[PDB]
C-alpha cells in the first residue's frame, strides 16, 4: 500500500489531470510535414 | 565534470537570496546563509530525520526548494552512473567508488 | 572490557558537548580506554542528556506488559516506543515485573 | 474617488481546465509553436520535450544538454527551434530531423535566455558571467558583445522596430542597447530590486517591464516612466501579457497576480495548488507565455507540472 | 529576517492494532 | 480439479491489491517508480 | 495613439533595413 492522496480529490474535481510516461511520436512525426 | 551544477546551484541561490530574503534592508551577511543552506544538503544527504529546522520564514521555502532540486539532481546522475555501470561506460578510476557511496 | 567509570563518564561528556555527536573517532582519541564504536554506544546508553534514567511509573509498566506480548523478542523496536530508550532498562524492568509477579 | 477607477477594462477571468504533469524536474521553460499545433517545453532533466495544444499528450521527447535547460523559443521566419541552458551552450533543434542542426558555443558561462528578431536572422542570446551574446544563425559566428551589466543578464527582449536591442539586468538596472553600433543607448531610471522579467507589448508602444518590487512601466522611444504595477512584493520570474489587454505575471511563491494594461487594476490574484508530490510551499510560476488564439493561458510551475488555464464564462466579476 | 546560527553538521503513531492482533491469534 | 489440495492459501486474485497498477507519479523522487526499479533490479 | 500604439510600418522597415 501508499499514504498518499490522489490527484483527482486535490486538483479539482472539475479539472482532468493529464499524466504522460511514455510512447509518443519516437522521433518521426513532427521532424518532417505530415502526408497530407 | 560535476562542478558546474555545483557553480550554478551556489550562484542561483547567491542570485534568489540577493533579490528576496531582507525584503528592506537586512542580507544577514552572506556566507552564513549559504552555510545553513549547505548544512541542510547534508542534512537531506543524511537519509534521516536529520533536517534542518529552527529557521526563518520564506528562507525555509528557497532552502527546500534548492534541496530538493539538488536531491533530484544527484538521484538522478546517480541512477544514470549507475546504469552506464551496468556495460555502458565499461571503465570507472572514482567512479566506481562515487556510485557506490551514492546507491 | 567498558568499565564505564565517572572519572571516564564525565571525560566522555565534556567531549560529547565539545567536538559533536556525529564524529565519533575525535571522541575516541581522549580517553585512551575504549574505542569509537563503545563511546558512542556509551554516549546513546547512559551519556544521552535526554535519557530517563529514573521514575518508573504504572503508565510505562502497564505500556511495557500491553507490548511484550505482542511482540516477544525485538526489545530494541520497543525502546524508542516505550520511553525508555537505554535498550537495557527495559529488558531490567521486564526482569522485575516476571520476578514481582511469580513469587 | 480614485483615479482612473471607473475605466477598467472587463476582462473575464482565467481558470485552470487540464493538469499535465510528466517531466522529471522544476520547468523553467515553456513556449508555444506559431502554428498553434504544440507546445514545446523543457525543465530540470535537460530533455526538452513537445506537448499538443489541444490533447495535451507529448508528442516527442530529446534530450541532450548536460545541465538544465533554462530557455526555449521557437522561430517564425525558419523551421526550426532554439534551446540554452546552463550547459553553456546553445543549441538550435531543427524540427525536420529532430537533431542538433548548429549546437553554437562561444559563451563563457551558462546561458540564461535566447529569443531570435522579428525580422532579422540573428538571435540574441542572454549569459550568466558579465555580459549577452548576439549570435548571427545559419553562420555560429559572433556578432556583437553587448557588455553593458554588471551581473548576469536575466531577461532580453528583441523587436523589428519596437525597442530593437532590450536585455533586463540583475544588477538592479536595465539597458537598451543598439544592435547597429553595439554599444548601450539609454538606461533605466528604475528597479530598486533585481529585474528578471521583460515583455514585447501586443498592442502599440509605451509597454512595461517586470521586477520584484516596485514593477514600473517603460516606454519604447527613449524610456518614459508610465505607470508602476500593483503591490506585487514576491520576487516575479516571468511576465506574459496578450494583445487582448490582460497582462500576467508570475511569481515564485505560487501566487499569479493578473493585472490590466489600460488601468493596471488586479483582476484575479489568484494563487496556485501544489501537485501530490510537491512540497506544502514549493510551486514557483517560473515560465509563463499565452497561445496564439489568446483564449488558453498555460503556466509553467516550479513543481513539475505544467497547467493550462482557460476563460470563464461569467457576468458577475465587476472590478471594485 | 535575520539569518540564526547553523551548527548541526559533524564536523505517526508507531503503533498498529493489527500486529497486537496477530500476535494474541499466535499465542491462541 | 482434485490436483491443488495442498495449498494453505485458497485463491490470492490480487497482484498489487490496489489495481491492475498504479498508473500515477509522485513529487519526491525517492517515493517513485523509477527509483524502486533502480533500487531493486540494480541492488539485490 | 500617437504615445501608446507601436510604430509606423515603413519606419520599422527601414530600421528593419538598416540593422
Amino acid at each position: 500500500k501508499k499514504y498518499y492522496p490522489t490527484a483527482e480529490e486535490v486538483y479539482g474535481p472539475e479539472v482532468e489531470t493529464i499524466v504522460q510516461e511514455e510512447d509518443t511520436q519516437p522521433l518521426t512525426e513532427p521532424i518532417i510535414k505530415p502526408v497530407k | 565534470v560535476e562542478s558546474h551544477f555545483d557553480l550554478e546551484l551556489r550562484a542561483a541561490v547567491m542570485h534568489d537570496i540577493l533579490d528576496m530574503m531582507p525584503e528592506g534592508i537586512k542580507q544577514n551577511k552572506a556566507r552564513t546563509i549559504l552555510q545553513h543552506l549547505s548544512e541542510a544538503w547534508r542534512c537531506w544527504k543524511a537519509n534521516i530525520p536529520w533536517k534542518v529546522p529552527g529557521l526563518p520564514t520564506p528562507i525555509e521555502n528557497m532552502i527546500l526548494r534548492y534541496v530538493k532540486a539538488k536531491a533530484d539532481w544527484w538521484t538522478n546522475t546517480a541512477h544514470y552512473n549507475r546504469e552506464r555501470i551496468r556495460r555502458g561506460a565499461t571503465v570507472d578510476k572514482t567512479v566506481c567508488k562515487k556510485n557506490l557511496g551514492r546507491l | 572490557g567498558g568499565v564505564w567509570r565517572n572519572t571516564e563518564d564525565e571525560i566522555l561528556k565534556a567531549a560529547v558537548m565539545k567536538y559533536g555527536k556525529n564524529q565519533w573517532s575525535r571522541i575516541a582519541s581522549l580517553l585512551h580506554r575504549k574505542s569509537a564504536k563503545q563511546c558512542k554506544a556509551r554516549w546513546y546508553e547512559w551519556l544521552d542528556p535526554s535519557i530517563k534514567k529514573t521514575e518508573w511509573s504504572r503508565e510505562e509498566e502497564e505500556k511495557l506488559l500491553h507490548l511484550a506480548k505482542l511482540m516477544p523478542t525485538q526489545w530494541r523496536t520497543i525502546a524508542p516506543i516505550i520511553g525508555r530508550t537505554a535498550a537495557q532498562c527495559l529488558e531490567h524492568y521486564e526482569f522485575l515485573l516476571d520476578k514481582a509477579a511469580q513469587r | 474617488k480614485a483615479p482612473t477607477m471607473p475605466k477598467p477594462q472587463w476582462h473575464p477571468p482565467w481558470k485552470l481546465y487540464r493538469v499535465i504533469s510528466g517531466h522529471l524536474g522544476w520547468v523553467r521553460c515553456i513556449a508555444v509553436e506559431p502554428g498553434n499545433q504544440w507546445f514545446v517545453t523543457g525543465s530540470a532533466d535537460r530533455t526538452i520535450k513537445i506537448w499538443d495544444l489541444a490533447s495535451g499528450k507529448l508528442k516527442l521527447s530529446l534530450t541532450g544538454h548536460i545541465s538544465t535547460v533554462r530557455g526555449v523559443i521557437v522561430s517564425t521566419r525558419s523551421p526550426y527551434l532554439f534551446s540554452c541552458g546552463e550547459d553553456k551552450q546553445v543549441k538550435c533543434w531543427d524540427l525536420e530531423y529532430n537533431k542538433v542542426i548548429r549546437h553554437y558555443h562561444g559563451h563563457l558561462s551558462a546561458v540564461y535566455g535566447l529569443d531570435l528578431h522579428p525580422t532579422i536572422d540573428v538571435l540574441v542570446t542572454c549569459s550568466r558571467d558579465s555580459t549577452a551574446r548576439i549570435w548571427d544563425v545559419r553562420t555560429k559566428a559572433s556578432v556583437h558583445t553587448l557588455s553593458g551589466h554588471t551581473n548576469a543578464v536575466a531577461t532580453v527582449r528583441c523587436q523589428a522596430a519596437e525597442p530593437q536591442i532590450i536585455t533586463g539586468s540583475h544588477d538592479t538596472t536595465i539597458r537598451l542597447w543598439d544592435l547597429v553600433a553595439g554599444k548601450t543607448r539609454v538606461t533605466l531610471t528604475n528597479h530598486k530590486k533585481s529585474v528578471r522579467a521583460v515583455v514585447l507589448h501586443p498592442r502599440h508602444y509605451t509597454f512595461a517591464s517586470g521586477s520584484p518590487d516596485n514593477i514600473k512601466q517603460w516606454k519604447f522611444p527613449d524610456g518614459s516612466f508610465i505607470q508602476n504595477l500593483s503591490g506585487h512584493n514576491a520576487i516575479i520570474n516571468t511576465l506574459t501579457v496578450n494583445s487582448d489587454g490582460v497582462l500576467v505575471s508570475g511569481a515564485d511563491n505560487g501566487t499569479m497576480h493578473l493585472w490590466d494594461w489600460r488601468t493596471g487594476y488586479n483582476f484575479q490574484r489568484v494563487h496556485a495548488a501544489v501537485q501530490p508530490g510537491s512540497l506544502d510551499s514549493e510551486s514557483g510560476i517560473f515560465a509563463c507565455a499565452f497561445d496564439q488564439s489568446e483564449s488558453r493561458l498555460l503556466t509553467a510551475e516550479a513543481d513539475k507540472t505544467i497547467k493550462v488555464y482557460r476563460e470563464d464564462d461569467t457576468a458577475t466579476e465587476e472590478t471594485h | 529576517w535575520k539569518i540564526p546560527p547553523c551548527i548541526s553538521n559533524w564536523k505517526t503513531v508507531h503503533i498498529n492494532e493489527n500486529f497486537a492482533k496477530l500476535a494474541e491469534a499466535l499465542y491462541i | 480439479r482434485r490436483w491443488d489440495d495442498d495449498v494453505v492459501f485458497k485463491n490470492c486474485a490480487k497482484g498489487v491489491d490496489d489495481q491492475k497498477k498504479d498508473k500515477r507519479f509522485v513529487n519526491d523522487t525517492l517515493r517513485s517508480e523509477f527509483h524502486k526499479k533502480f533500487m531493486e533490479k540494480y541492488i539485490k | 495613439d500617437p504615445d501608446l500604439q507601436r510604430p509606423d510600418e515603413e519606419a520599422i522597415k527601414e530600421i528593419t533595413e538598416k540593422t
